[PDB]
RNA sequence: UCGGAGUACAAAAAACCCUCCGAGUGAUUUUAAUCUAGACAAACCAGUCAAAAUAAUCACUUAUUGAUCCAAAAUUUUGAUCAACGGAACAAGUUACCCUAGGGAUAACAGCGCAAUCCUGUUCUAGAGUUCCUAUCGACAAUAGGGUUUACGACCUCGAUGUUGGAUCAGGACACCCAAAUGGUGCAGCCGCUAUUAAAGGUUCGUUUGUUCAACGAUUAAAGUCCUACGUGAUCUGAGUUCAGACCGGAGCAAUCCAGGUCGGUUUCUAUCUAUUAUAAAUUUCUCCCAGUACGAAAGGACAAGAGAAAUGGGACCAACCU
RNA sequence: CUGACCGUGCAAAGGUAGCAUAAUCACUUGUUCUCCAAAUAAGGACUUGUAUGAAUGGCCACACGAGGGUUUUACUGUCUCUUACUUCCAAUCAGUGAAAUUAACCUUCCCGUGAAGAGGCGGGAAUAAAAAAAUAAGACGAGAAGACCCUAUGGAGCUUUAAUUA
RNA sequence: GCCUAACGAGCCUGGUGAUAGCUGGUUGUCCGAGAAAGAAUUUUAGUUCAACCUUAAAAAUACCCCAAAAACCCUAAAUUCCAAUGUAUUUUUAAGAGAUAGUCUAAAAAGGUACAGCUUUUUAGAAACGGAUACAACCUUGACUAGAGAGUAAAUCUUAAUACUACCAUAGUAGGCCUAAAAGCAGCCAUCAAUUGAGAAAGCGUUAAAGCUCAACAAAUUCACCAACAUAAUCCCAAAAACUAAUA
């Protein structure tokens, strides 16, 4: 019996996307925060965005999520109407993730008296 | 009349979930305008030659002066599907025999209105209950309120200091491994297809 | 599958009958538990025998005395259908250094200070 | 090989000859640079982000891609349906003339599992039955069972469990084909058609096919349906399938091949062990009667009782006959 | 009803003379007559065989086959349906004296179970001990590391447009 | 075909201890610790990496883990991540192999027939000399050596199913309408009104009638109603049992 099957290509590594570092954890600068193919979190306080919508740490510090209020580039165009049409009551929310400085950002040292 | 086949055929073929004929069931669980209807004690798949029974019985054994009748059941959507007789496992998912509806226990099929007393409808009804896959019944508001208010009669009756909740619940004896996930909610008066109204 | 499982709150909210029915004081909660274990951790998960190691519960029907911490009793939940509690009672009062050698745990779960005198 | 969904519901991962859509590049302009912290991912190889320090976008956007070696090139780099996509620098058919090593890790036979199909019941009355659901049946449907069919699984056997039909000898089931008691009838009687109870005994001889099946001739009280390794080959037979030779269609350039026909073709065992090696106490016809009476308008036409004959199956026996 | 004719297409040509259900894919136990009480056999016809067919030969015919098939006569133990008697074996006595095979066996039957068919397990039954003679149901009996099937980056023979080529 | 009792290619001696990812074998005692399949592969009967693991070493935290935290429409069991706390484990460094042909049980799903002692993943368990007679996977338990001691664990197999009864029946009027007839009772309309009480009728019945019963009084007594389901092939399958007290 002629037992074809006509899908093809189902097969596909999992890309191991999803968080990374975790509410609370120590982090040094570089470190990749979290990894996703569409915004679920967004880059907050002292996080860089890769353009792959990488997220990775700026400074040496710790980790915090947040909800907070969503207020899009006038520059792109598709979140500025959906801004737009929104009822006059309501605003928009996002998650964000920050890193919280830890290392003072120097010191002052007495090198030499004269 | 319901159609054989659904007016936009599904093109797809879609795997069988068990799941929607498992356990209790929220929809048409309450009357709307008439006073009786036949009651599903089991879960159960309805294909098209019992749509068949039910609508040529019922309409033939009702005085269309004094009653009427309404479905609680939407015609057949979900696509069942064969293979040949003489073929090896494998090879691909088969092709689309068939078409059924889910029904769950607790659901009403068939809803009857009108001024003839429940003696009547309940003649007729239990034919085409008898008739279904799962074990049915013929009721209106008074039995089922009956029925329901001595079923919670009989758990705030129960002389034995254990039901299936509190063990289920807590753990106990760590029965939890034998016991499913769906198993807290169904509070194991149901148990896979068939419908226990006996369990408490 | 097959999970960790749960225990919702109102399972270790004792009624006031409770009180009357294991003799337990209701105005003071009791110091310490002795626990032994009645079950085997053959045919239970991993997680289980993880718990049992800590409590020290290795072999059974031996006594064990616990904490009555929140702490203890997280794990004490974990296995609670593997084992055996009771409160631990002290009619001496607690044992000091000459009563060290004089000691003896009767099945009440009642510890005595001063054991077979002469 | 490569990517999106589902399966895989909320960190990751995650299978199938699973369910569905895609890619082996286009379109631009703005030519999208060096060098180095820390990271994701990961068997490895490949993949990914990226601060500081110097001076690409749109097309669901995610996939648009090939390692060494070896070649050509200039100042530096380009080379693959290597698509069997972790890639052999370059190789196809056949074998029933076959050979070795293995496998019950895997088929054919048989057993087992399951019961889709098949097979016996009941439950429900629309309908047929002129009227009348259930004398005889019965659509759409419900619920139990049986385990012989064709399948499906691959669980025992490949240091062999020898496989179709007959012969002989049969053991068992009962879902009775006869014989025996009976219910119902759209049963007057004669035939019948259905249903209940009953397994001690029976259940033919031929023409054609290897054939079970089937047709057909002739009969019988009937010429049951099955199971037993499709009973039974250390009892028998091989016509058939199933090796070597050979034709005839066909398919191949050929070799060879087609659950297509045809002709021909080795059937081995001295029995170690278990098993086993004769008690009896009938069954069936068909006649003769009854009585051409009971029964029906007649035409057709009974059982029961009672006398006879046979036949088969048990057990024997030679006066005659026949060897 | 068929098609001598008609149109158009493609070919290097378009299968003719014969013969035909065949030692000729399938349908298929083709149709019908003769043959027998009855014939899927045999012979004769019809016959698109859509897969006959003329030196890879086509068609008739003597004469010949230890070739295949069919009928008749006759003959008989093939058989209805077996029987008698002799001889070799045979069994008892006396000599001489092998073979495959064999874990150990103090070696029952039933129904369950079980790697799915039990003398060994479970629940029951039955049961002094040994010879000799028989029969073949079992011991998945004895013989050959299965000739079938599949799998080895195992072989070989054969053939060509396989790839490399003296 | 045949070429010296095996010819798809003779026999012999060399090459030759040919080569076998394939069978088959591999020899004293006693102790420690102990493994189940993620990748690629002429690969799926094999190897080589990872992960687990064994033998040494160096160290520091390891499991458990409350808030807090991880997405946008709907979305369960639950995960991930961390102090306290209960414990002693875990990571690195140096050496090594085997293993990579799994079964069933519970749960979530696929495929198939909402079939398999079926196949394909994910999360758990198991492989008693004790129970389920017998028994690989279910249940009780984890472990040594002696005792003619003790306490217990899982477990021995029970559960059921019935009846229907009086007495009686006139009235307009075969209401209209149809219809061969149509008289409650082929269908439409009406549902009226005598009697104390009787439907412009629920059954059968008739060509239509005719005729049988049900509902209505009158007489009484009342107790119920939710009924059930044939069989297999050697020969049934412990024997038996209502009872001296059991949280045995
Ligand atoms: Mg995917
Ligand atoms: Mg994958
Ligand atoms: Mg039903
Ligand atoms: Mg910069
Ligand atoms: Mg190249
Ligand atoms: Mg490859
Ligand atoms: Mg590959
Ligand atoms: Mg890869
Ligand atoms: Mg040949
Ligand atoms: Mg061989
Ligand atoms: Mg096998
Ligand atoms: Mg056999
Ligand atoms: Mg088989
Ligand atoms: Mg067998
Ligand atoms: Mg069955
Ligand atoms: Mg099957
Ligand atoms: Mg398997
Ligand atoms: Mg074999
Ligand atoms: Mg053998
Ligand atoms: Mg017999
Ligand atoms: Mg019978
Ligand atoms: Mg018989
Ligand atoms: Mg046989
Ligand atoms: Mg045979
Ligand atoms: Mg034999
Ligand atoms: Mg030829
Ligand atoms: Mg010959
Ligand atoms: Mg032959
Ligand atoms: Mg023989
Ligand atoms: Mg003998
Ligand atoms: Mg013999
Ligand atoms: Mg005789
Ligand atoms: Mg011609
Ligand atoms: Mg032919
Ligand atoms: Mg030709
Ligand atoms: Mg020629
Ligand atoms: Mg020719
Ligand atoms: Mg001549
Ligand atoms: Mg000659
Ligand atoms: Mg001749
Ligand atoms: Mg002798
Ligand atoms: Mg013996
Ligand atoms: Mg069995
Ligand atoms: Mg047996
Ligand atoms: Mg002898
Ligand atoms: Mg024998
Ligand atoms: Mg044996
Ligand atoms: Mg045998
Ligand atoms: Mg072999
Ligand atoms: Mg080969
Ligand atoms: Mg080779
Ligand atoms: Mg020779
Ligand atoms: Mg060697
Ligand atoms: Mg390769
Ligand atoms: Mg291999
Ligand atoms: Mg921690
Ligand atoms: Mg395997
Ligand atoms: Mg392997
Ligand atoms: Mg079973
Ligand atoms: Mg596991
Ligand atoms: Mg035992
Ligand atoms: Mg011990
Ligand atoms: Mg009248
Ligand atoms: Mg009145």
């Amino acid at each position: 019996t002629g037992g074809s099957s006509k899908n093809l290509g189902g097969k596909s590594p999992g890309k191991r996307f999803g968080i990374k570092k975790m509410e609370g954890h120590y982090v040094h600068a570089g470190n990749i925060l979290a990894t996703q193919r569409h915004f679920r979190w967004h880059p907050g306080a002292h996080v860089g965005l890769g353009k792959n919508k990488c997220l990775y740490a700026l400074e040496e510090g710790v980790v915090r999520y947040t909800k907070e209020v969503y207020v899009p580039n006038p520059s792109n165009s598709e979140a500025v109407d959906l801004v737009t049409r929104l009822p006059q009551g309501a605003v928009l929310y996002k998650t964000f993730v920050h890193v919280v400085p830890a290392k003072p950002e120097g010191t002052f040292k007495l090198v030499a008296m004269l | 009349f319901v159609e054989r086949v659904p007016l936009v055929p599904k093109v797809r073929r879609e795997r069988k979930n068990l799941s929607d004929i498992r356990g209790p069931s929220t929809e048409a669980t309450e009357f709307t305008e008439g006073r009786f209807a036949i009651l599903a004690l089991g879960g159960g798949y309805l294909h098209w030659g019992h749509f068949e029974m039910m609508r040529l019985t019922i309409n033939r054994s009702m005085d269309p002066k004094n009653m009427f009748a309404l479905w609680r059941v939407p015609a057949p959507f979900k696509p069942i599907t064969r293979k040949g007789m003489g073929q090896r496992m494998g090879g691909g998912k088969g092709a689309i025999d068939h078409y059924v509806t889910p029904v769950k226990a607790g659901r009403l099929i068939v809803e009857m209105g009108g001024r003839c007393e429940f003696k009547e409808v309940q003649g007729f009804l239990d034919l085409v209950a008898h008739k279904l896959p799962f074990p049915a019944k013929a009721v209106s508001r008074e039995t089922l309120e009956k029925m329901r208010k001595d079923q919670e009669e009989r758990e705030r009756n129960n002389q034995n200091p254990w039901t299936f909740e509190r063990i289920a619940t807590a753990n106990m004896l760590g029965i939890r491994k034998v016991l499913s996930p769906y198993d807290l909610t169904h509070k194991g008066r149901y148990w896979g297809k068939f419908y226990t109204p006996e369990r408490v | 599958k097959f999970t960790r499982s749960r225990i919702p709150d109102k399972v270790f909210q004792p009624s006031p009958e409770d009180h009357e029915k294991y003799g337990g004081d209701p105005q003071y909660p009791h110091k310490l538990h002795i626990v032994t274990r009645i079950k085997s951790t053959k045919r239970r998960p991993y997680w289980e025998k993880d718990i049992i190691k800590m409590l020290g519960l290795e072999k059974a029907h031996t006594p064990q005395v616990h904490k009555n911490i929140p702490s203890v009793n997280a794990k004490l939940k974990v296995v609670k259908h593997l084992i055996r509690i009771k409160p631990l009672k002290l009619p001496q009062g607690l044992p000091t250094e000459e009563d060290m050698a004089n000691t003896c745990l009767k099945s009440n779960g009642e510890l005595v200070v001063r054991w077979l005198l002469n």
